[PDB]
């Protein structure tokens, strides 16, 4: 979801639904919607261990 | 082994974000090159209905 | 044979993995601690909450 350059799916109900299911809880999707132009990036973490 | 000395775990569940990305189903850069070469006819039993 | 050190009692629950216990670990069960911070001012209670 990071990249972009796939051809996603039809139905934009469903289409936004994955995209709500893979990065809401997770270490690497992006926290703004993604920039249609250049380059996502990742959410600054707390800590580093 | 992580790098102190973890028993870490790692599963299917991890494997969700490269392949509920729907790049999978990116077919046609294979069928629109796969008919390059001019290729034979097999049976057709199974191809035509 | 000399003082008797305190023992104490925090409820966690049940079906936690061992494994967190198997190391040298944090009783609270995330890892908290200035010294895992970045640079921003609230990243000390953001490693805690």
């Amino acid at each position: 979801y990071l990249g972009r350059g796939a051809p996603p799916l039809l139905d934009n109900a469903a289409a936004v639904y994955l995209r709500n299911a893979v990065v809401a809880g997770n270490r690497l999707g992006p926290a703004q919607p993604v920039p249609v132009f250049g380059c996502a990036q990742v959410p600054r973490r707390a800590g580093m261990d | 082994w992580g790098k102190d000395r973890q028993v870490l775990r790692l599963s299917l569940e991890h494997a969700i974000g490269t392949v509920c990305h729907p790049s999978l189903m990116n077919v046609d850069a294979a069928v629109g090159g796969l008919n390059r070469d001019p290729v034979e006819a097999a049976n057709p039993y199974g191809a035509y209905v | 044979h000399g003082q008797d050190a305190v023992c104490e009692f925090i409820a966690t629950p049940v079906s936690t993995d061992v494994n967190y216990f198997r190391r040298p670990c944090n009783p609270r069960g995330r890892a908290a601690g200035g010294v895992y911070a970045g640079d921003k001012e609230g990243d000390v209670t953001a490693l805690m909450y």
